[PDB]
DNA sequence: CGCTCTGCTCCTTCTCCCATCCTCTCGATGGCTATGAGATCAACTAG
RNA sequence: AUCGAGAGGA
DNA sequence: CTAGTTGATCTCATATTTCATTCCTACTCAGGAGAAGGAGCAGAGCG
């Protein structure tokens, strides 16, 4: 629209079940922390499991 | 560092020991038998000067040069001569041509005696200009232990009454000769300093004494833009500094006072400067000529309206399109030198006078002037210019300089100077270029009957100086002056700046 | 109005003109994303040193100092590109025709 | 056995570097104040 | 001229 | 030998103010490898 951004969201899946993979976090605009799915569908309106 | 090295160094270092101390060149060309301590003896004893205002009671000034001013010098002195006494400054505004030196002096004579000013006394102005005073101050009144202050070893080697300097010698080492012992002070023309932001300005705050007086030429009217710099020396404890100007008065006055195409009138700004001004009353001296200018004719002027050839009009546009100035960016050599160069399009081009509307109205004017006999003067600010305009009347047209052509070149001293003023006034001359610098300088052209303006400074106050002299009091006919204006030509943009300061 | 636009025309008639002059399509002042891959001018020797314009591809770079993975041929480049037509050294892979 | 102290292990961040030699072409861009006037000093010259 | 950029050769 | 005069070079004051702002990234792949520096942790002696 005359901008594009080409610009990227990052999902991390956290390395093994063992420990860190735990977790999924995504890197979002402008935003200093990694934020895990839940916090974001909290966010989106989304509230039942 | 010299060529002849160490052993001309030791010349060298022998005359600055001697400058420093006494040097036998200057104490037979400078010291011995010129009113110093030694040779008073035998001076005073032609002036030993009695003064009438601590002899006689009700006196203010003594009668030996009270006698030499003039009735409205003897006011004024007087007035300067109160000034001291209440503790104050102020401006000598008295108007060119009618005598202040001798005003200071007649005050200064009664200062040492009425006043008991035993002390130093501190006159600045040009060094031939001191070469008079220097003789005027001997002359005059060497009760007051003289002492001349020119150069640095030697004329501060003289640490004693009455101190004559210049403007020069200032810089040459006032920054030594501070606060040295000095009970009264005054400068020449403040508009030798005028400049807010020169070096002049800040030696002359530092020039701090008891009472400090400067003479000048001009009126507190509205020149403001450049006594507030003066001010800092006449004023500094009755209206303050240029510094505090600049945030008190000039914030309002720059915002309005310039028609400001918004939401601002000149009059607020006006009002801003009348503040300032209108403190000035009792402080402000002026001796006008209307009780003296009792024999001189109209000062006439007006602006000739020159239109552009198609070859000029031309070129100073092309200049323009293809220099591209703007990008090169503003204040850029070619950019600046576009200022000048859309005016040297009629002054010069490099190229016949054909080619040249101003060049066509110069030589029409003078053929004119020519058959009526009548002197001329032709007004230039600049010697690249000088020498095109005679290569006009010479190569290009010889018969112009054939009209009886003279111009002073400034590397000829007084005595020649003096006699090229001259040559003009009498017959023997008919035709002379001058410059404002040696309108200052004092060149009376009075035996001028019409003058042509081929290209003046860019301030119509400045124009006045060089046509005051052509004015002076006693001249028999009338002058008028021709403005040469190109239209269309970055002159006109020149004519409305300089007018803007005017206005 | 009639003045701001002038100051634009020459811009923008210059300013683009410039740009592709020196091939390169940013700022102009240091380094502006150069495109000097994508700027050049026609090599005229013959009919085909036209044609080799037209087929060559600018190709992103993997700086200096790397080839295969990206340049070694895969096989989603069959029936797009002509394998054969490939320049040799820097320009092994970097630059394609189709 | 807690306190403390210390050494041990790990993690994270930072920093510098891309063969030799040669040939041609293009090109952009530079490249931005003054102003003579005045004064004093040196050098030559004649009395 | 001085950089920079691009191609070809060993 | 020295005073006079005149050329040479260096350093300086007095007018235009003039005119606004310059602007963000849109951001793309960009790497290799190894040192250096901090951070936290665990256990050994001490209280």
């Amino acid at each position: 629209k005359g901008s594009r951004f080409i610009s990227t969201l990052q999902v991390k899946l956290y390395g093994r079940e063992g420990s860190s993979a735990r977790t999924i976090k995504a890197t979002l605009p402008y935003i200093k922390q990694d934020i895990p799915i839940v916090i974001i569908f909290r966010a989106l309106g989304i509230i039942p499991d | 560092l010299r060529f002849r090295g160490q052993p001309g160094e030791a010349k060298d270092d022998g005359d600055e020991l001697y400058y420093q101390e006494r040097l036998k060149k200057w104490v037979k060309q400078r010291s011995c038998g010129s009113q110093r301590s030694s040779d008073l003896p035998e001076w005073r004893r032609p002036h030993p000067n009695i003064p009438d205002a601590k002899l006689n009671s009700q006196f203010k000034i003594p009668g030996e040069i009270y006698s030499l001013l003039f009735n409205y010098q003897k006011t004024c002195v007087q007035w300067l001569y109160e000034l001291y006494q209440q503790n104050c400054g102020g401006i000598i505004g008295d108007e060119m041509g009618l005598g202040k030196t001798i005003q200071v002096i007649a005050f200064i004579a009664a200062l040492h005696h009425s006043g008991l000013l035993t002390g130093p006394v501190l006159i600045v102005c040009p060094a031939t200009v001191m070469k008079q005073w220097c003789n005027e101050f001997q002359h005059w009144w060497p009760p007051l232990r003289t002492v001349i202050l020119h150069s640095m070893g030697s004329g501060m080697a003289s640490d004693q009454h009455i101190l004559i300097t210049t403007y020069v010698g200032l810089r040459i080492h006032s920054d030594k000769l501070l606060k040295v012992k000095w009970q009264y002070a005054v400068l020449d023309e403040g508009h030798k300093i005028r400049n807010p932001d020169s070096e002049i300005s800040l030696t002359c705050k530092k020039l701090k004494t008891h009472n400090r007086i400067i003479l000048s030429g001009t009126p507190i009217q509205n020149n403001l833009t450049e006594l507030w710099s003066l001010f800092d020396f006449i004023f500094p404890g009755k209206l303050g500094t240029l510094p505090v100007f600049q945030q008190q008065f000039v914030i309002p006055i720059n915002i309005g006072g310039y028609a400001n195409a918004t939401n601002i009138q000149v009059q607020t700004g006006y009002k801003c400067a009348v503040a300032l001004r209108d403190l000035i009353s009792p402080y402000l001296l002026r001796r006008v000529k209307a009780d003296v200018a009792k024999d001189l004719p109209q000062k006439k002027e007006m602006v000739l309206f020159c239109k552009l050839t198609k070859y000029q009009r031309s070129k100073y546009l092309e200049f323009l399109h293809s220099s591209d100035l703007n990008q090169i960016q503003n204040g850029k050599r070619n950019v600046l030198f576009g200022i000048d160069i859309l005016r040297k399009i009629c002054n010069h081009p490099d190229g016949d006078p054909k080619r040249s509307g101003k060049m066509q109205v110069v030589k029409q004017l003078l053929l004119l002037w020519h058959k009526q006999g009548y002197k001329a003067l032709l007004f230039t600010q600049s010697r690249q210019m000088l020498d095109i305009l005679e290569e006009f009347i010479s190569t290009k047209d010889p018969d112009l300089s054939h009209l009886n052509y003279l111009r002073m070149d400034g590397t000829t001293n007084i005595k020649g100077r003096q006699s090229l003023v001259d040559r003009f006034n009498n017959e023997s001359f008919d035709v002379f270029l001058l410059t404002t610098r040696v309108g200052g300088l004092g060149v009376n052209l009075t035996g001028a009957n019409r003058i042509i303006i081929f290209d003046p400074d860019w301030n119509p106050s400045t124009d006045m100086q060089a046509r005051e002299r052509a004015w002076r009091i006693g001249q028999k006919r009338e002058v008028s002056i021709y403005r040469l204006m190109v239209g269309g030509s970055i002159e006109e943009k020149i004519y409305h700046r300089q007018i803007f300061k005017q206005f | 109005f009639n003045m701001k636009l002038a100051i634009n025309a020459k811009t923008i008639t210059s300013g683009l003109k410039y740009a592709l002059a020196t091939g390169n399509w940013g700022e102009q002042k240091k380094a502006m994303s150069s495109r000097a891959g994508v700027s050049q001018v026609l090599n005229r020797y013959t009919y085909s040193s036209t044609l080799s314009h037209l087929r060559r591809t600018n190709t992103p770079i993997g700086r200096d100092g790397k080839l295969a993975k990206p340049r070694q041929l895969h096989n989603t480049h069959w029936g797009l590109v002509c394998p054969a037509e490939t320049p040799e050294g820097q320009a092994c892979g970097l630059v394609k025709n189709l």
